[PDB]
């Protein structure tokens, strides 16, 4: 609903969706994501991978990274993520 | 405005992560990024292109130059 950031998450051959605002920091959204993630029956996880502009697959778990997850979208302001896991 | 920065990646042995270098960020600065990412304190940095065997970002003049052509890069373990 509001400025919040879906975290598009395909985990093996699967697509699981969580969403995440903007105000939270790595935490929340991944304490997010493993509410969304523990799902797929192999563990709560621990770092998430996000498709970035060149067309591949990065990872994200820092301040530092976060800051350019938000930014990245920013550019775009799109208000989502592709994230994979495993 | 508030912070200006650069969106460039990296790779490790099969990973790649994403960080974020302002328009000054110096090679230290650039590898004291990836290394929170890696998990090492012993790795390096290269521009990653076609090939995958570019230069070695040791050198401010080339991470710095990676933030503003937006250059690719590869880390690895040392």
């Amino acid at each position: 609903p509001l400025g919040s950031i879906l975290f598009r998450i395909s985990y093996n051959s699967e697509i699981f969706t969580l969403l995440v605002e903007k105000v939270w920091n790595f935490d929340d959204l991944i304490m997010a994501i493993n509410s969304k993630i523990s799902n797929t029956h192999i563990s709560p996880i621990t770092k998430i991978k996000y498709q970035d502009e060149d067309g591949d697959f990065v990872v994200l778990g820092s301040d530092e990274d976060w800051n350019v997850a938000k930014e990245m979208l920013a550019e775009n302001n799109e208000k989502f993520l592709n994230i994979r896991l495993y | 405005p508030h912070m200006k920065t650069t969106k460039i990646k990296f790779y490790y042995k099969d990973d790649i992560f994403a960080l974020m270098l302002k328009g000054d960020t110096t090679y230290k600065e650039l590898r004291s990024k990836i290394a929170p990412r890696i998990d090492t304190d012993n790795f390096k940095l290269q521009t990653k292109l076609f090939d995958g065997s570019g230069e070695e970002i040791k050198t401010d003049s080339q991470v710095s130059n990676i933030i503003q052509a937006k250059l690719k890069i590869s880390v690895h373990d040392i």
